[PDB]
């Protein structure tokens, strides 16, 4: 909702335009890739505007 | 900074209550200098301090608002002159 | 036997149930005052306190040891700490 | 979450009102625009 993170030096399967990249390898298998793409898109979108 | 460094702890609401009263004086400092333009000096522990006459020495919380207050007080300080 | 067993099982090693890190809790098993009938039931009870001491040691070692943390998930990170909290609550 | 949404919000809106009154005070009273 705010594009903010406090996580330093641990994984959360995500790392104006950019500053987020998809950690595809670490991702939980029981949570699909498809929703994580939407999540990455939303976080980037909120950071942009 | 201990707050942003934390995200979840058994002392996380405890530290929230600690900082919430540990920031009680500074909000009062800012509530002085904006509506009066004169802050009661303690020891110079206010983060800002003090012809065209402006030569104020200025050059953590958001410094995005620090310069905003730094200009918001010096203009009222000119009206006192 | 009465208080000593509960003291061992809570995770305070005594002089009857001697803590090692290679054999955990262990009966002294060198007295002819205790016999093979009670010995076995006691060893079965020793297992639980051994595992318990391991659990509490890991939880204490890695939760509440730093402010909140570069990085290795098996030693650091929020997720390991939240694991130790869940393990303590179970 | 760590943020200010009840402290800076009734404060920053007042800062701008002070600033606009001062910018007004220069022009319509001391006539800098005529200089």
């Amino acid at each position: 909702l705010h594009g903010l993170l406090l996580d330093q030096h641990e994984e959360f399967f995500i790392k104006s335009l950019k500053q987020f990249s998809l950690r595809v390898e670490i991702l939980p298998s029981y949570i699909p890739v498809r929703v994580a793409e939407k999540i990455l898109f939303v976080g980037e979108s909120v950071q942009m505007f | 900074q201990e707050a942003l460094h934390n995200c979840s702890n058994e002392h996380y609401p405890v530290l929230l209550s600690l900082l919430k009263t540990s920031c009680e004086p500074y909000t009062r400092f800012i509530h002085d200098w904006v509506y009066s333009g004169v802050f009661r000096d303690a020891y110079g522990e206010f983060m800002i301090q003090v012809k065209l006459y402006w030569t104020h020495g200025y050059v953590v919380f958001l410094k995005h608002i620090a310069h905003d207050i730094y200009v918001c007080g010096k203009t009222i300080n000119l009206l006192k002159l | 036997m009465i208080h000593e067993l509960l003291l061992a099982l809570s995770g305070y090693p005594g002089s009857i149930f001697t803590w090692n890190k290679r054999s955990g809790l262990q009966v002294s098993q060198d007295f002819p005052f205790l016999h093979p009938s009670e010995t076995s039931v006691l060893n079965r009870l020793c297992r639980l306190g051994t595992d318990y001491i391991r659990f509490t040691e890991f939880i204490e070692q890695y939760t509440g040891h730093v402010q909140q943390q570069q990085g290795q998930g098996g030693l650091h990170g929020i997720y390991l700490r939240a694991f130790c909290t869940g393990l303590d609550s179970v | 979450v760590l943020m200010k949404r009840s402290i800076t919000a009734p404060l920053a809106a007042h800062i701008s009102l002070v600033n606009k009154a001062a910018v007004d005070y220069f022009f319509v009273e001391l006539h800098l625009e005529a200089h």
